[PDB]
RNA sequence: CCGAGGGUAGGGCCCGUGACUGGGGCGAAGUCGUAACAAGGUAGCUGUACCGGAAGGUGCGGCUGGAU
RNA sequence: UGGGAGAGGGUGGUGGAAUUCCCGGAGUAGCGGUGAAAUGCGCAGAUACCGGGAGGAACGCCGAUGGCGAAGGCAGCCACCUGGUCCACCCGUGACGCUGAGGCGCGAAAGCGUGGGGAGCAAACCGGAUUAGAUACCCGGGUAGUCCACGCCCUAAACG
RNA sequence: CGAUGUCGGCUCGUCGCAUCCUGGGGCUGAAGAAGGUCCCAAGGGUUGGGCUGUUCGCCCAUUAAAGCGGCACGCGAGCUG
RNA sequence: GAAUGCCGGCAUGAGUAACGAUAAAGAGGGUGAGAAUCCCUCUCGCCGUAAGCCCAAGGGUUCCUACGCAAUGGUCGUCAGCGUAGGGUUAGGCGGGACCUAAGGUGAAGCCGAAAGGCGUAGCCGAAGGGCAGCCGGUUAAUAUUCCGGCCCUUCCCGCAGGUGCGAUGGGGGGACGCUCUAGGCUAGGGGGACCGGAGCCAUGGACGAGCCCGGCCAGAAGCGCAGGGUGGGAGGUAGGCAAAUCCGCCUCCCAACAAGCUCUGCGUGGUGGGGAAGCCCGGGUGACAACCCCCCGAAGCCAGGGAGCCAAGAAAAGCCUCUAAGCACAACCUGCGGGAACCCGUACCGCAAACCGACACAGGUGGGCGGGUGCAAGAGCACUCAGGCGCGCGGGAGAACCCUCGCCAAGGAACUCUGCAAGUUGGCCCCGUAACUUCGGGAGAAGGGGUGCUCCCUGGGGUGAUGAGCCCCGGGGAGCCGCAGUGAACAGGCUCUGGCGACUGUUUACCAAAAACACAGCUCUCUGCGAACUCGUAAGAGGAGGUAUAGGGAGCGACGCUUGCCCGGUGCCGGAAGGUCAAGGGGAGGGGUGCAAGCCCCGAACCGAAGCCCCGGUGAACGGCGGCCGUAACUAUAACGGUCCUAAGGUAGCGAAAUUCCUUGUCGGGUAAGUUCCGACCUGCACGAAAAGCGUAACGACCGGAGCGCUGUCUCGGCGAGGGACCCGGUGAAAUUGAACUGGCCGUGAAGAUGCGGCCUACCCGUGGCAGGACGAAAAGACCCCGUGGAGCUUUACUGCAGCC
RNA sequence: GAGCUAGCCCUGGCCAGGGUGAAGCUGGGGUGAGACCCAGUGGAGGCCCGAACCGGUGGGGGAUGCAAACCCCUCGGAUGA
């Protein structure tokens, strides 16, 4: 669960943050680290092309298994859990009966020591990873892949996952955590288990220094700028919008949909999210 | 108050100098103009 | 030295009073509607919640101190 | 010491019926609703029927005037953890008791906060009726909520 | 309109007189004291505060009186703003 | 002859303003044609977390010496950063290169673009980051870690001796890392010494003294010592580290393990080499055979890759070590020793400034390090002062107005004014003490008050020693002394009550607005299933993101508390395989031109034929909207109640003369002697209202209101005083402006405000210090306003296009 | 043309001194066990006071300036967006 702080100052009133338990070692795999190119928010035109982005703390990119059939029935002992600036998962390092040490992203109630594996023929606990077509239905998988051998792209981020529903053919389906429901390939590799840290949703960020020690830089709201600048700028006072409320760029920005509708997946894609 | 011109020699060759100039299009022609002119110096002089 | 007390400052308690305001009691000679006592014309009462000019209503759970 | 009965409590799992929604089939002129109607739904194919899928909530018969708990209250089934109580033996302790201002804990429903979940239901709200009027009672919709976890609230025709 | 700085204050005055006061008067429904009203008269004088940017105005305490106007609604190459 | 014309010259303003910080000057001696200004001595003042010293930028000879003074220097000049000339910068170890990589740039392969060109993994370039071997002293007019002296060290080549499976651009280890706090031990630096060295001194009343004054160190290989940093050892198994591997990884067994050992660094010591004060004497000589020791203080530096805590989770690559592959094992490498070899560029000087950026020798701007001492609680604050550097490149008088900065002020005490604007008051430390309210942190330094110097006596604990003395640190209790006054100087909150707006810390219109604006945690809607949406680009390619719905985009709202109603007719968005309309295209009934013909050519109906629109429905934290009239109650007044027109539906809660109220200084209450402002109420709200959010809200605010206490030259109402100017004399010497001028008042006239016209009045000629009423004074071809079929930014259901999307 | 200015990326550096005293830790109380409370330890924070440093609130001066934005006094931040 998330820590509070007493009110000893303004932002330490609503400041929360993660109690880091079920971390057991605060330094990275030395082999597996390398250096995380800062953008900015800048392309390699060297122009903003994402707002309101830089500044935030330096970090190292941990190296993510997100295959895993790469070693098929080599089991791994889960070595230890560790703290990814890069992700709201946390990570686990897997220590290879084969010598080989690799970073997985850590899911719910993975305990250091244990041994997992990937395989056709891997148990049905977590940490396992298997192709689709091997899980029972009605599971909760997470670092699924969409297709196979393209690497594990749904079911990432901290508490997600995603449950299997039945299978068609070659194809299961899933209910993403989005809610919506889609058919996979059956040979696409999962991971039995929700993803953990599920408390991240419960932080309190508690001040505007938080987040730009994230690299958030501030945003700016239409409604503060000018005509040249954004289609609701201007107006004597403030204003209402005044139109229909658009993007700084004038496209609508509540309710339209901007799914490209001949998109080839719209044939697996059963049904269109809930919430 | 600080002004604008802040000497720095090596701004001043990597983007004025001569092998900047030559790499570009536009840097050619001020070049060509410069010596259509006659001028004695075709690009700043730095103490390099 | 202590010292009646006087002076500066800051607190606590009580009383009187105050533009205005909330309901309460009584009056009855009025206006609205009829909520309760009969199965009182939606059985009643109830804690709570939300709502309605008003009595009141509805939801949730409870009691019989409810006629057939 | 050796037995019994039980919806007593907690946690984790799990079964079937029904409702609603979605997909497929088949079929057509109505369905629904009432005291009688209308709103509503329906030829953009409803209802009624068959197959499939999803999801939440509640547990038909057993069920009784029954059982259990200090009360609130507790009802599918399996297990684990745990409470109280009755019995027969008359074995051990030797008045160790009864009560109980404060205290502490528990405490239906509604309501609150944080996060889930949401089928049915349903405050508020919208419409249709009924009516002299009808901010209601009846009808078609419908949001909190009803459900899960954690933390509060501490009320009651919390009654025998 | 190749610019004549526009409210109010402050400072500094000066002038007009249709006079607020003080001086001189006639009439009175002028007993006296005190007023009313008109005439002469511009020498001097004509207060301090609360409100509001205010001018003005209301109000407080006085006063012989607490006058009204002109001077680019006097005066920003004098100040304020 | 005029174009506020163009170029040039020269006037006027005028011997006028000014001569660039108010840190400050006086005298004597010298030089010289000439001296306030150059040199020298004495006295004085100023800086000293600098106004001193070192370094990087940048500048480019400004450095040193001789000789000069036309110009430059705000005066002067004999002087100079100026003119002429000569001289001056010395490195294997300092910095950069023959080393490494960062962003970035470039770019084999590859990709894309009419051309030019745009990208692009590897590689290469790229530093103030990694890495790497030099310290002290002496010397020159001017360079010195560079020359010299002393003591050290690195790399490369060759050779020798011993050793080993040697061998790499390949594998691995390491390099290799944050913020905050911090231990132990050291050093830099500092203070004291009754001790050691020293030229001398005794004044002016006293002192020949534990007297005064001065100084009492620096570098150093191996070894040793002290303190730290880093690392476990052996065996077996081995499928991973794109080959191999004995290396590394992983599993197991065995000793060892907070030890030692091994290794590395700091500090001390260390053969040796150095330095060495005041004073006197003409940069040097002496001091002097200088001494070179003890004690306390003590880093933010060092040991260092130390330790702990925390969340925001903290470069790379080489050098280095190890592993092996070809190869080669006469080689090759490792280790020791010896000899040889060691290139290129920089080095002067200024460097918080007179040498850099500001047109100037310009009160501005400029990154890193050293920055002593004493006192004040501390400190880089403040005052003084060391070393060191200065007195700011015009002066001399005078003692007006006025101005600037400053000092005091009787009585009053905000009466000033738009406002206490400004200026007073308060002011550090220590102790006592402290309210509403509150989110329980705060509010709080609340408010308010007491203490504060010096002397003597007693006294408690700590640091260093040793346990003691000495030194240093933190105290406590008595008794006294002086003055107007003890943070005796300097530095150093005035306070309170009550509203508005914004939660808060932050951000902003460089150079008229710092705010109530922006941001902000947080809340809601919405889009996006990943080759995501979205953004930049024609494209390739990027960002998003090496992220994956607890994520990313867009929008509004803006901590938190309690809340956020009604209207879906119009617009928007979403959903809708029906229907209506609907382009190219398909289709060819029918019709036409022509030909003698077969034929060729053209028109063309029904019917089929997308999105879009129309149509059906949903949707408000989507654009937005949220009524009128008549009548009714035991007095009047009012209307819970009924009636009726209209609407898509008629504003709920809460708030209300408000940052919103026109009438308006609404009315009433409060405060005041008096209150258009302020606070509290009322409600006929011209014209509040619920995420362009509604109503509150502790704390916060150089935001804007209202009031009080304190204290004041703000004021009644002004006075005096100080310095810098103003004034006078010597020196240098501008400016805008300027049709020409021989340039008075009034009353008139005049294009309507006349020195210039009329009439009258006044008036000798010319200056200096002052004041601003006029010259419709100067400045800028009015910003207001209009005009021009003038321009530009912006908007949209204006027109017409285009991108983008369908 | 980003040697000024705005944002970002890479790599370095700087922030005297003083005050407040969060979590945690240990001890003590408490309890059936706890919550919790007290003392000590500790050293958190877009914390407080105040130099450097970064600013630019109010006022005065300056206005052919020392300066085409400066000077004096006062004032804001000063471990952090
Ligand atoms: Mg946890
Ligand atoms: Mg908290
Ligand atoms: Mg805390
Ligand atoms: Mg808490
Ligand atoms: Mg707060
Ligand atoms: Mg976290
Ligand atoms: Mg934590
Ligand atoms: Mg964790
Ligand atoms: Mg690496
Ligand atoms: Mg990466
Ligand atoms: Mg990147
Ligand atoms: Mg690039
Ligand atoms: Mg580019
Ligand atoms: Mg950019
Ligand atoms: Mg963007
Ligand atoms: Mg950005
Ligand atoms: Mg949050
Ligand atoms: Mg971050
Ligand atoms: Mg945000
Ligand atoms: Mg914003
Ligand atoms: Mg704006
Ligand atoms: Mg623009
Ligand atoms: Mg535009
Ligand atoms: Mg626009
Ligand atoms: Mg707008
Ligand atoms: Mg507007
Ligand atoms: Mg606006
Ligand atoms: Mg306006
Ligand atoms: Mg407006
Ligand atoms: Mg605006
Ligand atoms: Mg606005
Ligand atoms: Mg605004
Ligand atoms: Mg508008
Ligand atoms: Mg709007
Ligand atoms: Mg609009
Ligand atoms: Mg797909
Ligand atoms: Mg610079
Ligand atoms: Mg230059
Ligand atoms: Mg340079
Ligand atoms: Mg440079
Ligand atoms: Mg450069
Ligand atoms: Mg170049
Ligand atoms: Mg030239
Ligand atoms: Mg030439
Ligand atoms: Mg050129
Ligand atoms: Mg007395
Ligand atoms: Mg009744
Ligand atoms: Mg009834
Ligand atoms: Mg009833
Ligand atoms: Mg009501
Ligand atoms: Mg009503
Ligand atoms: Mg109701
Ligand atoms: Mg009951
Ligand atoms: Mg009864
Ligand atoms: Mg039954
Ligand atoms: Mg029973
Ligand atoms: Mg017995
Ligand atoms: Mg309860
Ligand atoms: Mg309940
Ligand atoms: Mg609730
Ligand atoms: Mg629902
Ligand atoms: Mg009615
Ligand atoms: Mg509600
Ligand atoms: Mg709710
Ligand atoms: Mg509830
Ligand atoms: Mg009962
Ligand atoms: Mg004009
Ligand atoms: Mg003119
Ligand atoms: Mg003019
Ligand atoms: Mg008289
Ligand atoms: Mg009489
Ligand atoms: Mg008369
Ligand atoms: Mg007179
Ligand atoms: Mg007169
Ligand atoms: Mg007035
Ligand atoms: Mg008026
Ligand atoms: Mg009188
Ligand atoms: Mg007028
Ligand atoms: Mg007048
Ligand atoms: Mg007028
Ligand atoms: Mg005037
Ligand atoms: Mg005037
Ligand atoms: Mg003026
Ligand atoms: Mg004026
Ligand atoms: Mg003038
Ligand atoms: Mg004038
Ligand atoms: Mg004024
Ligand atoms: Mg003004
Ligand atoms: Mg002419
Ligand atoms: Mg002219
Ligand atoms: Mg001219
Ligand atoms: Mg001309
Ligand atoms: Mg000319
Ligand atoms: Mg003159
Ligand atoms: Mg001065
Ligand atoms: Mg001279
Ligand atoms: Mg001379
Ligand atoms: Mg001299
Ligand atoms: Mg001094
Ligand atoms: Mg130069
Ligand atoms: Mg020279
Ligand atoms: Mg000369
Ligand atoms: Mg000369
Ligand atoms: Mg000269
Ligand atoms: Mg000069
Ligand atoms: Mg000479
Ligand atoms: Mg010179
Ligand atoms: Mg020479
Ligand atoms: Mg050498
Ligand atoms: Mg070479
Ligand atoms: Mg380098
Ligand atoms: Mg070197
Ligand atoms: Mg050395
Ligand atoms: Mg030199
Ligand atoms: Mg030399
Ligand atoms: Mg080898
Ligand atoms: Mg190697
Ligand atoms: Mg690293
Ligand atoms: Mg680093
Ligand atoms: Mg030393
Ligand atoms: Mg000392
Ligand atoms: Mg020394
Ligand atoms: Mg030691
Ligand atoms: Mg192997
Ligand atoms: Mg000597
Ligand atoms: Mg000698
Ligand atoms: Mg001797
Ligand atoms: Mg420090
Ligand atoms: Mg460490
Ligand atoms: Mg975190
Ligand atoms: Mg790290
Ligand atoms: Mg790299
Ligand atoms: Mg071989
Ligand atoms: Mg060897
Ligand atoms: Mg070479
Ligand atoms: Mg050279
Ligand atoms: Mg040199
Ligand atoms: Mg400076
Ligand atoms: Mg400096
Ligand atoms: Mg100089
Ligand atoms: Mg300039
Ligand atoms: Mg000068
Ligand atoms: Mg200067
Ligand atoms: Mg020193
Ligand atoms: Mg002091
Ligand atoms: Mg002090
Ligand atoms: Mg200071
Ligand atoms: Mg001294
Ligand atoms: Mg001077
Ligand atoms: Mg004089
Ligand atoms: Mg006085
Ligand atoms: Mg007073
Ligand atoms: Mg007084
Ligand atoms: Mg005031
Ligand atoms: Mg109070
Ligand atoms: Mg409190
Ligand atoms: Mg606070
Ligand atoms: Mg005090
Ligand atoms: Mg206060
Ligand atoms: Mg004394
Ligand atoms: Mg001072
Ligand atoms: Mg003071
Ligand atoms: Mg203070
Ligand atoms: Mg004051
Ligand atoms: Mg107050
Ligand atoms: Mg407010
Ligand atoms: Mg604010
Ligand atoms: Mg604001
Ligand atoms: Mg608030
Ligand atoms: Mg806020
Ligand atoms: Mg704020
Ligand atoms: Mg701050
Ligand atoms: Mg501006
Ligand atoms: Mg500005
Ligand atoms: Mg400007
Ligand atoms: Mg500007
Ligand atoms: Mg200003
Ligand atoms: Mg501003
Ligand atoms: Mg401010
Ligand atoms: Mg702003
Ligand atoms: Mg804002
Ligand atoms: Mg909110
Ligand atoms: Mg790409
Ligand atoms: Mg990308
Ligand atoms: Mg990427
Ligand atoms: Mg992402
Ligand atoms: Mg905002
Ligand atoms: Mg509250
Ligand atoms: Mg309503
Ligand atoms: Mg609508
Ligand atoms: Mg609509
Ligand atoms: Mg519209
Ligand atoms: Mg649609
Ligand atoms: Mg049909
Ligand atoms: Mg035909
Ligand atoms: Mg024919
Ligand atoms: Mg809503
Ligand atoms: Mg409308
Ligand atoms: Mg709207
Ligand atoms: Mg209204
Ligand atoms: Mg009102
Ligand atoms: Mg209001
Ligand atoms: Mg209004
Ligand atoms: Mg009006
Ligand atoms: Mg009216
Ligand atoms: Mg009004
Ligand atoms: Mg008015
Ligand atoms: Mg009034
Ligand atoms: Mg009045
Ligand atoms: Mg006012
Ligand atoms: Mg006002
Ligand atoms: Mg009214
Ligand atoms: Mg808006
Ligand atoms: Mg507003
Ligand atoms: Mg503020
Ligand atoms: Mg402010
Ligand atoms: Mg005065
Ligand atoms: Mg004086
Ligand atoms: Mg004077
Ligand atoms: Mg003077
Ligand atoms: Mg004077
Ligand atoms: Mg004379
Ligand atoms: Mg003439
Ligand atoms: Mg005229
Ligand atoms: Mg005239
Ligand atoms: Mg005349
Ligand atoms: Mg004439
Ligand atoms: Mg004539
Ligand atoms: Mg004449
Ligand atoms: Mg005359
Ligand atoms: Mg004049
Ligand atoms: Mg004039
Ligand atoms: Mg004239
Ligand atoms: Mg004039
Ligand atoms: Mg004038
Ligand atoms: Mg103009
Ligand atoms: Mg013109
Ligand atoms: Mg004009
Ligand atoms: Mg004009
Ligand atoms: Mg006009
Ligand atoms: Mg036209
Ligand atoms: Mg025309
Ligand atoms: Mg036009
Ligand atoms: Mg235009
Ligand atoms: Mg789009
Ligand atoms: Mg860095
Ligand atoms: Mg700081
Ligand atoms: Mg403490
Ligand atoms: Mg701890
Ligand atoms: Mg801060
Ligand atoms: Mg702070
Ligand atoms: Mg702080
Ligand atoms: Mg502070
Ligand atoms: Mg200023
Ligand atoms: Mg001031
Ligand atoms: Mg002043
Ligand atoms: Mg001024
Ligand atoms: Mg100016
Ligand atoms: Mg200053
Ligand atoms: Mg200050
Ligand atoms: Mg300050
Ligand atoms: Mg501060
Ligand atoms: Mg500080
Ligand atoms: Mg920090
Ligand atoms: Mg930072």
């Amino acid at each position: 669960a998330v820590k509070k702080f007493k009110p000893y100052t303004p932002s330490r009133r609503f400041m929360t943050v993660a109690d880091f338990s079920e971390i057991t070692k605060t330094e990275p795999e030395k082999s597996l680290v390398k250096p995380l190119k800062k953008t900015g928010g800048r392309n390699n035109q060297g122009r903003i092309t994402v707002r309101f982005r830089g500044g935030g703390h330096k970090r190292l990119y941990r190296i993510i298994d997100f295959k895993r059939w790469d070693k098929v029935g080599i089991p791994a002992k889960v070595a230890a859990i560790e703290y990814d600036p890069n992700r709201s998962a946390r990570i686990a390092l897997l220590h290879y009966v084969d010598g080989e040490k690799r970073y997985i992203i850590a899911p719910d109630g993975l305990q250091v020591g244990q041994q997992v594996v990937a395989g056709p023929d891997a148990p049905i606990q977590v940490g396992n990873a298997l192709p689709l077509r091997f899980i029972p239905v009605g599971t909760v998988v997470h670092a699924v892949e969409l297709e196979p051998k393209k690497g594990a792209k749904l079911a990432r981020a901290a508490g997600t996952s995603a449950q299997i529903q039945g299978r068609e053919g070659d194809y299961v389906i899933l209910r993403l955590p989005s809610g919506e429901l889609r058919k996979v390939h059956g040979e696409c590799y999962a991971t039995v288990g929700a993803v953990g840290n599920a408390d991240h949703k419960n932080i309190v960020l508690g001040k505007a220094g938080r987040s730009r020690w994230l690299g958030r830089r501030p945003h700016v709201r239409g409604a503060a700028m000018n005509p040249v600048d954004h289609p609701h700028g201007g107006g004597e006072g403030r204003a209402p919008r005044g139109r229909p409320p658009a993007s700084p760029w004038g496209w609508q920005t509540k309710g339209l949909k901007t799914r490209k509708r001949r998109k080839p997946s719209s044939r697996f894609i059963i049904a269109r999210r809930k919430k | 108050m600080k002004r604008t011109w802040q000497p720095n020699r090596r701004k001043r060759a990597k983007t004025h100098g001569f092998r900047a100039r030559m790499r570009t299009p536009g840097g050619r022609k001020v070049l060509k103009r410069r010596r259509q002119k006659g001028r004695w110096r075709l690009t700043p002089a730095v103490r390099k």
